RNA sequence: GGUCCUAGGCUACACACUGAGGACUUGUUCCUCCCCUUUCCGCCUAGGG
RNA sequence: GGUCCUAGGCUACACACUGAGGACUUGUUCCUCCCCUUUCCGCCUAGGG
Protein backbone atom coordinates (compact mmCIF):
# COMPACT_ATOMS: atom_id res chain seq x y z
CA UNK A 1 0.00 0.00 0.00
CA UNK A 2 1.14 3.58 -0.89
CA UNK A 3 -0.91 6.78 -0.18
CA UNK A 4 -0.77 10.24 -2.01
CA UNK A 5 -3.16 13.23 -2.66
CA UNK A 6 -6.22 13.08 -5.05
CA UNK A 7 2.55 19.90 5.50
CA UNK A 8 -1.30 19.76 5.60
CA UNK A 9 -1.15 23.08 7.60
CA UNK A 10 2.09 24.52 6.07
CA UNK A 11 0.06 27.77 5.62
CA UNK A 12 -1.02 28.07 9.33
CA UNK A 13 1.69 26.36 11.44
CA UNK A 14 4.77 25.59 9.33
CA UNK A 15 6.90 23.71 11.93
CA UNK A 16 4.03 21.80 13.66
CA UNK A 17 4.65 18.24 14.91
CA UNK A 18 2.95 15.94 12.38
CA UNK A 19 1.23 12.84 13.89
CA UNK A 20 0.69 10.40 10.99
CA UNK A 21 -2.18 8.20 12.28
CA UNK A 22 -2.37 4.67 10.72
CA UNK A 23 -5.22 2.12 11.26
CA UNK A 24 -2.61 -0.11 13.06
CA UNK A 25 -1.36 2.64 15.42
CA UNK A 26 -1.90 1.89 19.14
CA UNK A 27 -3.56 5.13 20.46
CA UNK A 28 -1.53 4.99 23.71
CA UNK A 29 1.68 5.04 21.58
CA UNK A 30 0.52 8.12 19.52
CA UNK A 31 -0.72 9.95 22.68
CA UNK A 32 2.48 9.29 24.69
CA UNK A 33 4.56 11.00 21.89
CA UNK A 34 1.88 13.70 21.24
CA UNK A 35 1.59 14.73 24.97
CA UNK A 36 5.38 14.64 25.56
CA UNK A 37 5.86 16.77 22.39
CA UNK A 38 3.26 19.39 23.54
CA UNK A 39 4.65 19.22 27.13
CA UNK A 40 7.64 21.23 25.65
CA UNK A 41 6.55 24.93 25.66
CA UNK A 42 8.54 25.58 22.42
CA UNK A 43 6.22 23.08 20.62
CA UNK A 44 3.41 25.53 19.53
CA UNK A 45 1.21 23.27 17.43
CA UNK A 46 0.49 19.66 16.47
CA UNK A 47 -1.30 18.06 13.50
CA UNK A 48 -3.03 14.67 13.40
CA UNK A 49 -3.65 13.11 9.94
CA UNK A 50 -5.32 9.97 8.63
CA UNK A 51 -7.72 8.56 6.03
CA UNK A 52 -9.93 5.54 5.35
CA UNK A 53 -9.80 3.10 8.26
CA UNK A 54 -7.61 5.58 10.29
CA UNK A 55 -10.04 8.58 10.26
CA UNK A 56 -11.89 7.58 13.44
CA UNK A 57 -8.56 7.20 15.36
CA UNK A 58 -7.35 10.49 13.85
CA UNK A 59 -10.33 12.37 15.39
CA UNK A 60 -9.96 10.30 18.60
CA UNK A 61 -6.32 11.31 19.14
CA UNK A 62 -7.35 14.99 18.54
CA UNK A 63 -10.23 14.77 21.10
CA UNK A 64 -8.14 13.03 23.84
CA UNK A 65 -5.28 15.65 23.45
CA UNK A 66 -7.95 18.42 23.81
CA UNK A 67 -9.22 16.64 26.98
CA UNK A 68 -5.73 16.77 28.62
CA UNK A 69 -4.79 20.31 27.29
CA UNK A 70 -7.48 23.00 27.52
CA UNK A 71 -7.00 26.22 25.50
CA UNK A 72 -5.85 24.68 22.12
CA UNK A 73 -7.24 26.30 18.91
CA UNK A 74 -8.50 23.76 16.32
CA UNK A 75 -8.85 23.71 12.57
CA UNK A 76 -10.26 20.58 10.90
CA UNK A 77 -9.60 19.98 7.13
CA UNK A 78 -11.36 17.32 4.98
CA UNK A 79 -9.29 15.70 2.17
CA UNK A 80 -9.66 12.81 -0.29
CA UNK A 81 -6.53 10.64 -0.62
CA UNK A 82 -5.76 8.05 -3.37
CA UNK A 83 -4.40 4.64 -2.22
CA UNK A 84 -2.79 2.11 -4.69
CA UNK A 85 -1.95 -1.49 -3.51
CA UNK A 86 -6.22 -1.58 -7.69
CA UNK A 87 -6.35 2.18 -6.56
CA UNK A 88 -9.16 3.65 -4.26
CA UNK A 89 -10.43 7.21 -3.36
CA UNK A 90 -10.64 7.33 0.50
CA UNK A 91 -11.93 10.18 2.72
CA UNK A 92 -9.60 11.54 5.42
CA UNK A 93 -8.82 14.65 7.46
CA UNK A 94 -6.03 16.64 9.12
CA UNK A 95 -6.62 18.29 12.56
CA UNK A 96 -4.46 21.23 13.66
CA UNK A 97 -4.22 21.95 17.45
CA UNK A 98 -2.34 25.19 18.24
CA UNK A 99 -1.23 26.71 21.61
CA UNK A 100 -1.42 30.01 19.63
CA UNK A 101 -4.66 31.69 18.38
CA UNK A 102 -5.71 30.98 14.77
CA UNK A 103 -7.99 33.26 12.73
CA UNK A 104 -11.59 32.30 13.56
CA UNK A 105 -12.50 32.99 9.84
CA UNK A 106 -10.35 29.98 8.82
CA UNK A 107 -12.86 27.31 7.62
CA UNK A 108 -12.96 24.32 10.06
CA UNK A 109 -11.99 26.56 13.02
CA UNK A 110 -13.22 25.40 16.49
CA UNK A 111 -12.57 27.77 19.48
CA UNK A 112 -11.26 26.14 22.71
CA UNK A 113 -13.87 24.83 25.28
CA UNK A 114 -13.76 27.32 28.25
CA UNK A 115 -13.32 24.81 31.25
CA UNK A 116 -14.83 27.26 33.82
CA UNK B 1 -24.18 -16.20 31.02
CA UNK B 2 -20.32 -15.62 31.58
CA UNK B 3 -20.37 -12.17 29.82
CA UNK B 4 -23.02 -9.51 29.02
CA UNK B 5 -24.35 -9.33 25.42
CA UNK B 6 -23.75 -6.18 23.20
CA UNK B 7 -27.02 -4.05 23.29
CA UNK B 8 -26.75 -0.28 22.33
CA UNK B 9 -29.04 2.51 23.75
CA UNK B 10 -30.03 5.32 21.30
CA UNK B 11 -27.30 8.09 21.56
CA UNK B 12 -29.54 10.38 23.72
CA UNK B 13 -32.19 12.06 21.53
CA UNK B 14 -30.74 14.02 18.56
CA UNK B 15 -31.97 17.65 19.03
CA UNK B 16 -32.58 17.67 15.22
CA UNK B 17 -33.21 21.10 13.58
CA UNK B 18 -34.67 20.62 10.03
CA UNK B 19 -31.32 21.37 8.23
CA UNK B 20 -29.54 18.87 10.63
CA UNK B 21 -28.76 15.53 8.91
CA UNK B 22 -27.48 12.48 10.76
CA UNK B 23 -25.55 9.95 8.72
CA UNK B 24 -25.82 6.22 9.44
CA UNK B 25 -24.25 2.90 8.39
CA UNK B 26 -27.70 1.32 7.59
CA UNK B 27 -29.53 3.31 4.80
CA UNK B 28 -27.93 3.23 1.29
CA UNK B 29 -25.16 5.82 0.61
CA UNK B 30 -26.88 7.27 -2.52
CA UNK B 31 -30.10 7.87 -0.58
CA UNK B 32 -28.21 9.77 2.19
CA UNK B 33 -26.27 11.69 -0.51
CA UNK B 34 -29.44 12.41 -2.61
CA UNK B 35 -31.35 13.55 0.47
CA UNK B 36 -28.53 15.99 1.46
CA UNK B 37 -28.32 17.05 -2.26
CA UNK B 38 -32.08 17.86 -2.37
CA UNK B 39 -32.02 19.81 0.94
CA UNK B 40 -29.35 22.13 -0.59
CA UNK B 41 -30.67 22.32 -4.24
CA UNK B 42 -34.43 22.75 -3.39
CA UNK B 43 -36.98 22.21 -6.23
CA UNK B 44 -36.27 22.32 -10.03
CA UNK B 45 -36.63 26.18 -9.81
CA UNK B 46 -34.41 26.32 -6.62
CA UNK B 47 -37.54 26.61 -4.37
CA UNK B 48 -36.85 26.06 -0.61
CA UNK B 49 -33.14 25.11 -0.89
CA UNK B 50 -31.34 25.51 2.51
CA UNK B 51 -28.49 28.06 2.58
CA UNK B 52 -26.59 25.52 4.79
CA UNK B 53 -27.04 22.02 6.27
CA UNK B 54 -25.09 20.26 9.08
CA UNK B 55 -24.02 16.65 8.42
CA UNK B 56 -23.38 14.81 11.69
CA UNK B 57 -21.65 11.39 11.78
CA UNK B 58 -20.43 9.29 14.75
CA UNK B 59 -17.81 6.53 14.97
CA UNK B 60 -17.52 4.67 11.60
CA UNK B 61 -20.07 7.09 10.03
CA UNK B 62 -17.32 9.81 10.15
CA UNK B 63 -15.82 8.76 6.75
CA UNK B 64 -19.37 8.68 5.31
CA UNK B 65 -20.18 12.23 6.53
CA UNK B 66 -16.89 13.53 5.01
CA UNK B 67 -17.65 11.58 1.82
CA UNK B 68 -21.16 13.09 1.49
CA UNK B 69 -19.81 16.62 2.19
CA UNK B 70 -16.90 16.39 -0.32
CA UNK B 71 -19.28 14.82 -2.89
CA UNK B 72 -21.76 17.70 -2.39
CA UNK B 73 -19.02 20.31 -3.00
CA UNK B 74 -17.34 18.39 -5.90
CA UNK B 75 -20.55 18.90 -7.96
CA UNK B 76 -21.43 22.50 -6.90
CA UNK B 77 -19.16 24.44 -9.42
CA UNK B 78 -17.67 25.99 -6.19
CA UNK B 79 -21.07 27.24 -4.79
CA UNK B 80 -20.86 24.81 -1.79
CA UNK B 81 -18.17 25.20 0.90
CA UNK B 82 -17.40 22.88 3.80
CA UNK B 83 -16.47 23.43 7.49
CA UNK B 84 -15.87 20.46 9.86
CA UNK B 85 -15.81 20.49 13.71
CA UNK B 86 -15.13 17.39 15.87
CA UNK B 87 -16.60 16.41 19.32
CA UNK B 88 -16.65 13.54 21.83
CA UNK B 89 -19.93 11.60 22.36
CA UNK B 90 -20.73 9.39 25.39
CA UNK B 91 -22.47 6.10 24.51
CA UNK B 92 -24.41 3.80 26.89
CA UNK B 93 -24.54 -0.03 26.31
CA UNK B 94 -27.37 -1.69 28.41
CA UNK B 95 -26.05 -4.51 30.70
CA UNK B 96 -29.20 -5.07 32.85
CA UNK B 97 -32.80 -3.97 32.16
CA UNK B 98 -33.90 -0.61 33.48
CA UNK B 99 -36.98 -1.70 35.44
CA UNK B 100 -39.38 0.92 36.99
CA UNK B 101 -37.52 0.29 40.37
CA UNK B 102 -33.79 0.23 39.33
CA UNK B 103 -31.35 2.39 37.40
CA UNK B 104 -30.28 0.11 34.51
CA UNK B 105 -26.72 -1.21 34.73
CA UNK B 106 -24.88 0.33 31.72
CA UNK B 107 -21.34 0.29 30.28
CA UNK B 108 -19.95 3.77 29.30
CA UNK B 109 -18.00 4.33 26.08
CA UNK B 110 -16.76 7.36 24.11
CA UNK B 111 -16.89 7.74 20.31
CA UNK B 112 -15.60 10.67 18.19
CA UNK B 113 -18.28 12.44 16.11
CA UNK B 114 -17.86 14.96 13.17
CA UNK B 115 -20.14 17.96 12.35
CA UNK B 116 -19.75 19.24 8.73
CA UNK B 117 -21.40 22.60 7.82
CA UNK B 118 -22.10 22.55 4.03
CA UNK B 119 -23.20 26.02 2.90
CA UNK B 120 -24.00 27.79 -0.37
CA UNK B 121 -21.77 30.74 -1.35
CA UNK B 122 -23.15 33.13 -4.02
CA UNK B 123 -21.39 35.97 -5.97
CA UNK B 124 -22.20 39.47 -4.47
CA UNK C 1 4.77 -3.56 58.09
CA UNK C 2 1.52 -5.48 58.94
CA UNK C 3 -2.10 -4.09 59.17
CA UNK C 4 -5.03 -4.99 61.58
CA UNK C 5 -7.96 -3.16 63.31
CA UNK C 6 -15.35 -12.03 57.04
CA UNK C 7 -15.12 -8.81 54.91
CA UNK C 8 -15.71 -5.06 55.44
CA UNK C 9 -19.25 -5.50 53.94
CA UNK C 10 -20.00 -9.10 55.15
CA UNK C 11 -23.33 -7.65 56.37
CA UNK C 12 -24.38 -6.17 52.95
CA UNK C 13 -22.64 -8.27 50.22
CA UNK C 14 -21.06 -11.36 51.78
CA UNK C 15 -19.34 -13.00 48.73
CA UNK C 16 -18.24 -9.66 47.14
CA UNK C 17 -14.90 -9.39 45.27
CA UNK C 18 -12.44 -7.70 47.65
CA UNK C 19 -9.99 -5.25 45.97
CA UNK C 20 -7.23 -4.83 48.57
CA UNK C 21 -5.59 -1.53 47.49
CA UNK C 22 -1.92 -1.07 48.58
CA UNK C 23 0.10 2.17 48.10
CA UNK C 24 2.27 1.15 45.16
CA UNK C 25 -0.51 -1.05 43.70
CA UNK C 26 -0.62 0.12 40.03
CA UNK C 27 -4.16 1.48 39.31
CA UNK C 28 -4.16 -0.02 35.79
CA UNK C 29 -3.53 -3.51 37.32
CA UNK C 30 -6.29 -3.11 40.02
CA UNK C 31 -8.75 -1.75 37.40
CA UNK C 32 -8.02 -4.52 34.85
CA UNK C 33 -8.89 -7.21 37.49
CA UNK C 34 -11.88 -5.16 38.87
CA UNK C 35 -13.48 -4.48 35.40
CA UNK C 36 -13.05 -8.12 34.22
CA UNK C 37 -14.50 -9.34 37.57
CA UNK C 38 -17.62 -7.05 37.23
CA UNK C 39 -17.84 -7.83 33.46
CA UNK C 40 -19.20 -11.28 34.69
CA UNK C 41 -22.94 -10.87 35.45
CA UNK C 42 -22.80 -13.34 38.38
CA UNK C 43 -20.33 -10.96 40.12
CA UNK C 44 -22.93 -8.71 41.88
CA UNK C 45 -20.66 -6.48 43.97
CA UNK C 46 -17.08 -5.33 44.60
CA UNK C 47 -15.25 -3.69 47.51
CA UNK C 48 -12.13 -1.51 47.43
CA UNK C 49 -10.21 -1.23 50.77
CA UNK C 50 -7.20 0.81 51.84
CA UNK C 51 -5.71 3.07 54.51
CA UNK C 52 -2.94 5.57 55.24
CA UNK C 53 -1.01 6.18 52.03
CA UNK C 54 -3.41 3.93 49.96
CA UNK C 55 -6.65 5.83 50.85
CA UNK C 56 -6.68 8.32 47.91
CA UNK C 57 -6.01 5.40 45.47
CA UNK C 58 -8.80 3.35 47.11
CA UNK C 59 -11.23 6.22 46.34
CA UNK C 60 -9.72 6.74 42.86
CA UNK C 61 -10.25 3.04 41.94
CA UNK C 62 -13.93 3.33 43.12
CA UNK C 63 -14.49 6.55 41.06
CA UNK C 64 -12.95 5.14 37.87
CA UNK C 65 -15.13 1.96 38.07
CA UNK C 66 -18.21 4.19 38.56
CA UNK C 67 -17.17 6.07 35.37
CA UNK C 68 -17.08 2.87 33.22
CA UNK C 69 -20.15 1.18 34.95
CA UNK C 70 -23.18 3.43 35.54
CA UNK C 71 -25.92 2.12 37.89
CA UNK C 72 -23.65 0.78 40.75
CA UNK C 73 -24.96 1.46 44.32
CA UNK C 74 -22.30 2.74 46.71
CA UNK C 75 -21.76 2.63 50.45
CA UNK C 76 -18.57 4.25 51.88
CA UNK C 77 -17.33 3.20 55.39
CA UNK C 78 -14.60 5.00 57.39
CA UNK C 79 -12.43 2.94 59.76
CA UNK C 80 -9.05 3.23 61.58
CA UNK C 81 -6.40 0.52 61.06
CA UNK C 82 -3.30 -0.34 63.22
CA UNK C 83 0.10 -1.01 61.58
CA UNK C 84 3.51 -2.30 62.98
CA UNK C 85 7.19 -1.63 61.94
CA UNK C 86 6.41 1.48 66.17
CA UNK C 87 2.54 1.00 66.04
CA UNK C 88 0.50 3.77 64.18
CA UNK C 89 -3.25 4.51 63.74
CA UNK C 90 -4.03 5.29 60.03
CA UNK C 91 -7.35 6.58 58.67
CA UNK C 92 -8.80 4.29 56.02
CA UNK C 93 -11.70 3.42 53.80
CA UNK C 94 -13.77 0.58 52.44
CA UNK C 95 -16.09 1.28 49.42
CA UNK C 96 -18.84 -1.13 48.30
CA UNK C 97 -20.17 -0.94 44.71
CA UNK C 98 -23.18 -3.22 44.05
CA UNK C 99 -25.02 -4.13 40.78
CA UNK C 100 -27.99 -4.71 43.17
CA UNK C 101 -29.82 -1.98 45.18
CA UNK C 102 -28.76 -1.28 48.79
CA UNK C 103 -30.98 0.28 51.45
CA UNK C 104 -30.58 4.06 51.06
CA UNK C 105 -30.55 4.26 54.93
CA UNK C 106 -27.14 2.52 55.16
CA UNK C 107 -24.89 5.36 56.43
CA UNK C 108 -22.41 6.20 53.63
CA UNK C 109 -24.96 5.34 50.91
CA UNK C 110 -24.58 7.09 47.52
CA UNK C 111 -27.35 6.57 44.89
CA UNK C 112 -26.11 5.80 41.33
CA UNK C 113 -25.11 8.87 39.24
CA UNK C 114 -27.71 8.88 36.34
CA UNK C 115 -26.79 9.53 32.60
CA UNK C 116 -28.93 12.37 31.05
CA UNK D 1 12.43 26.05 29.29
CA UNK D 2 12.37 22.23 28.36
CA UNK D 3 9.18 21.88 30.57
CA UNK D 4 6.32 23.98 32.07
CA UNK D 5 6.52 24.85 35.82
CA UNK D 6 3.89 23.31 38.22
CA UNK D 7 1.52 26.29 39.15
CA UNK D 8 -2.17 25.36 40.15
CA UNK D 9 -5.46 27.34 39.58
CA UNK D 10 -7.78 27.47 42.61
CA UNK D 11 -10.22 24.45 42.46
CA UNK D 12 -13.10 26.53 40.96
CA UNK D 13 -14.93 28.41 43.76
CA UNK D 14 -16.19 26.49 46.85
CA UNK D 15 -20.01 27.07 46.95
CA UNK D 16 -19.44 27.08 50.77
CA UNK D 17 -22.53 26.99 53.11
CA UNK D 18 -21.75 28.02 56.74
CA UNK D 19 -21.74 24.33 57.95
CA UNK D 20 -19.47 23.33 54.99
CA UNK D 21 -15.83 22.84 56.11
CA UNK D 22 -13.02 22.32 53.63
CA UNK D 23 -9.90 20.60 54.99
CA UNK D 24 -6.37 21.53 53.82
CA UNK D 25 -2.75 20.33 54.06
CA UNK D 26 -1.60 23.86 55.19
CA UNK D 27 -3.33 24.97 58.49
CA UNK D 28 -2.42 22.96 61.67
CA UNK D 29 -4.49 19.75 62.24
CA UNK D 30 -5.56 20.73 65.77
CA UNK D 31 -7.03 24.04 64.53
CA UNK D 32 -9.09 22.34 61.77
CA UNK D 33 -10.27 19.78 64.34
CA UNK D 34 -10.99 22.47 67.01
CA UNK D 35 -12.94 24.52 64.48
CA UNK D 36 -15.07 21.50 63.35
CA UNK D 37 -15.52 20.66 67.10
CA UNK D 38 -16.96 24.05 68.10
CA UNK D 39 -19.18 24.35 64.99
CA UNK D 40 -20.87 21.13 66.29
CA UNK D 41 -20.66 21.84 70.09
CA UNK D 42 -21.74 25.57 69.83
CA UNK D 43 -21.05 27.79 72.93
CA UNK D 44 -20.50 26.56 76.56
CA UNK D 45 -24.37 26.65 77.04
CA UNK D 46 -24.73 24.61 73.72
CA UNK D 47 -25.92 27.81 71.88
CA UNK D 48 -25.51 28.02 68.03
CA UNK D 49 -24.39 24.35 67.63
CA UNK D 50 -24.80 22.89 64.07
CA UNK D 51 -27.04 19.77 63.67
CA UNK D 52 -24.60 18.56 60.97
CA UNK D 53 -21.42 19.83 59.31
CA UNK D 54 -19.97 18.57 55.96
CA UNK D 55 -16.20 17.97 55.94
CA UNK D 56 -14.78 18.11 52.40
CA UNK D 57 -11.23 16.89 51.59
CA UNK D 58 -9.46 16.54 48.22
CA UNK D 59 -6.48 14.46 47.12
CA UNK D 60 -4.07 13.99 50.07
CA UNK D 61 -6.51 15.85 52.38
CA UNK D 62 -8.88 12.79 52.21
CA UNK D 63 -7.11 10.97 55.11
CA UNK D 64 -7.24 14.20 57.17
CA UNK D 65 -11.02 14.65 56.60
CA UNK D 66 -11.60 11.01 57.70
CA UNK D 67 -9.28 11.61 60.66
CA UNK D 68 -11.18 14.74 61.81
CA UNK D 69 -14.55 12.99 61.32
CA UNK D 70 -13.54 9.90 63.38
CA UNK D 71 -11.86 12.09 66.15
CA UNK D 72 -15.16 14.10 66.37
CA UNK D 73 -17.21 10.87 66.65
CA UNK D 74 -14.76 9.27 69.15
CA UNK D 75 -15.39 12.09 71.69
CA UNK D 76 -19.20 12.49 71.31
CA UNK D 77 -20.34 9.59 73.66
CA UNK D 78 -22.14 8.30 70.49
CA UNK D 79 -24.02 11.65 69.88
CA UNK D 80 -22.13 12.17 66.51
CA UNK D 81 -22.57 9.83 63.49
CA UNK D 82 -20.57 9.99 60.22
CA UNK D 83 -21.66 9.41 56.58
CA UNK D 84 -19.00 9.55 53.81
CA UNK D 85 -19.63 10.05 50.03
CA UNK D 86 -16.87 10.23 47.36
CA UNK D 87 -16.69 12.32 44.10
CA UNK D 88 -14.32 13.15 41.23
CA UNK D 89 -12.94 16.71 40.96
CA UNK D 90 -11.39 18.25 37.84
CA UNK D 91 -8.25 20.33 38.56
CA UNK D 92 -6.63 22.88 36.18
CA UNK D 93 -2.81 23.52 36.28
CA UNK D 94 -1.89 26.89 34.55
CA UNK D 95 0.61 26.43 31.64
CA UNK D 96 0.37 29.88 29.93
CA UNK D 97 -1.13 33.11 31.37
CA UNK D 98 -4.84 33.98 30.93
CA UNK D 99 -4.37 37.29 29.01
CA UNK D 100 -7.09 39.96 28.27
CA UNK D 101 -7.27 38.51 24.67
CA UNK D 102 -7.03 34.67 24.73
CA UNK D 103 -8.24 31.67 26.77
CA UNK D 104 -5.27 30.36 28.82
CA UNK D 105 -3.39 27.08 28.19
CA UNK D 106 -3.97 24.52 31.00
CA UNK D 107 -3.33 20.89 31.93
CA UNK D 108 -6.43 18.91 33.11
CA UNK D 109 -6.32 16.17 35.76
CA UNK D 110 -8.73 14.52 38.21
CA UNK D 111 -8.49 14.09 41.97
CA UNK D 112 -10.79 12.06 44.25
CA UNK D 113 -12.57 14.07 46.98
CA UNK D 114 -14.45 12.81 50.14
CA UNK D 115 -17.54 14.46 51.71
CA UNK D 116 -18.26 13.46 55.35
CA UNK D 117 -21.61 14.46 56.92
CA UNK D 118 -21.01 14.58 60.72
CA UNK D 119 -24.37 14.91 62.48
CA UNK D 120 -25.71 15.11 66.05
CA UNK D 121 -28.10 12.29 67.10
CA UNK D 122 -30.12 12.77 70.32
CA UNK D 123 -32.57 10.47 72.22
CA UNK D 124 -36.39 10.34 71.46
C1' G E 1 -52.54 8.47 -19.43
C1' G E 2 -49.17 12.94 -19.47
C1' U E 3 -47.05 17.05 -16.75
C1' C E 4 -46.04 20.30 -12.83
C1' C E 5 -46.36 21.86 -7.90
C1' U E 6 -46.85 21.28 -2.30
C1' A E 7 -46.32 18.89 2.62
C1' G E 8 -44.25 14.64 5.04
C1' G E 9 -41.06 10.31 5.80
C1' C E 10 -36.25 7.85 4.46
C1' U E 11 -32.19 4.11 11.38
C1' A E 12 -25.39 9.43 14.14
C1' C E 13 -21.01 4.06 16.26
C1' A E 14 -16.16 -1.24 14.37
C1' C E 15 -17.53 -2.34 22.77
C1' A E 16 -11.98 0.92 17.47
C1' C E 17 -12.04 6.56 23.65
C1' U E 18 -5.58 6.26 25.71
C1' G E 19 -9.49 -0.25 20.60
C1' A E 20 -8.18 -5.97 19.94
C1' G E 21 -4.58 -9.76 18.52
C1' G E 22 -0.07 -11.19 16.57
C1' A E 23 5.19 -9.98 15.09
C1' C E 24 9.75 -7.12 15.82
C1' U E 25 14.25 -2.86 16.57
C1' U E 26 10.27 -1.22 23.72
C1' G E 27 7.38 2.19 19.90
C1' U E 28 4.34 8.46 15.44
C1' U E 29 6.91 0.68 13.81
C1' C E 30 5.03 -3.86 10.64
C1' C E 31 1.08 -7.41 9.82
C1' U E 32 -4.21 -9.14 10.85
C1' C E 33 -9.32 -7.05 12.41
C1' C E 34 -15.62 -9.37 5.67
C1' C E 35 -18.85 -5.38 2.28
C1' C E 36 -20.80 -0.48 2.32
C1' U E 37 -18.13 4.34 -4.41
C1' U E 38 -19.67 8.46 -5.24
C1' U E 39 -26.82 10.88 -6.06
C1' C E 40 -28.37 14.33 -10.86
C1' C E 41 -35.21 11.79 -12.84
C1' G E 42 -32.68 8.71 -5.31
C1' C E 43 -36.78 6.13 -3.04
C1' C E 44 -41.67 6.06 -0.40
C1' U E 45 -46.54 8.58 1.49
C1' A E 46 -50.49 11.76 1.28
C1' G E 47 -52.45 16.12 -1.09
C1' G E 48 -52.98 20.30 -5.08
C1' G E 49 -52.88 22.69 -10.43
C1' G F 1 -7.60 43.34 86.62
C1' G F 2 -11.52 39.45 86.71
C1' U F 3 -15.67 37.03 84.33
C1' C F 4 -19.35 35.97 80.79
C1' C F 5 -21.68 36.68 76.20
C1' U F 6 -22.24 38.21 70.65
C1' A F 7 -20.35 38.65 65.51
C1' G F 8 -16.65 37.50 62.19
C1' G F 9 -11.84 35.29 60.35
C1' C F 10 -8.63 30.78 60.61
C1' U F 11 -5.54 28.37 52.63
C1' A F 12 -10.24 21.26 49.63
C1' C F 13 -4.63 18.10 46.11
C1' A F 14 1.45 13.97 46.46
C1' C F 15 0.95 16.60 38.27
C1' A F 16 -0.54 9.97 43.02
C1' C F 17 -7.15 9.98 37.73
C1' U F 18 -6.27 3.96 34.70
C1' G F 19 0.43 8.17 39.37
C1' A F 20 6.21 7.68 39.04
C1' G F 21 10.81 4.54 39.38
C1' G F 22 13.05 0.09 40.33
C1' A F 23 12.68 -5.49 41.17
C1' C F 24 10.59 -10.31 40.10
C1' U F 25 6.49 -15.83 38.63
C1' U F 26 3.85 -10.94 33.40
C1' G F 27 0.38 -8.91 37.84
C1' U F 28 -5.43 -7.48 43.45
C1' U F 29 2.75 -9.03 43.44
C1' C F 30 7.39 -6.83 46.15
C1' C F 31 10.50 -2.56 47.09
C1' U F 32 11.48 3.09 46.87
C1' C F 33 8.35 8.01 46.45
C1' C F 34 10.84 13.47 53.74
C1' C F 35 7.01 15.53 58.05
C1' C F 36 2.00 16.69 59.05
C1' U F 37 -1.26 12.38 65.76
C1' U F 38 -5.44 13.48 67.12
C1' U F 39 -8.51 19.35 69.68
C1' C F 40 -11.33 19.29 75.26
C1' C F 41 -10.38 27.25 77.66
C1' G F 42 -7.54 25.83 69.73
C1' C F 43 -5.87 30.57 67.68
C1' C F 44 -6.74 35.80 65.99
C1' U F 45 -10.11 40.44 65.28
C1' A F 46 -13.84 43.53 66.64
C1' G F 47 -17.99 44.56 69.74
C1' G F 48 -21.64 43.87 74.28
C1' G F 49 -22.85 42.63 79.77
Amino acid sequence: SEEAPAGPFADLAPGAVHMRVKEGSKIRNLMAFATASMAQPATRAIVFSGCGRATTKTVTCAEILKRRLAGLHQVTRLRYRSVREVLKNVPGLAILLSKDALDPRQPGYQPPNPHP
Amino acid sequence: PVEYTLRKRLPSRLPRRPNDIYVNMKTDFKAQLARCQKLLDGGARGQNACSEIYIHGLGLAINRAINIALQLQAGSFGSLQVAANTSTVELVDELEPETDTREPLTRIRNNSAIHIRVFRVTPK
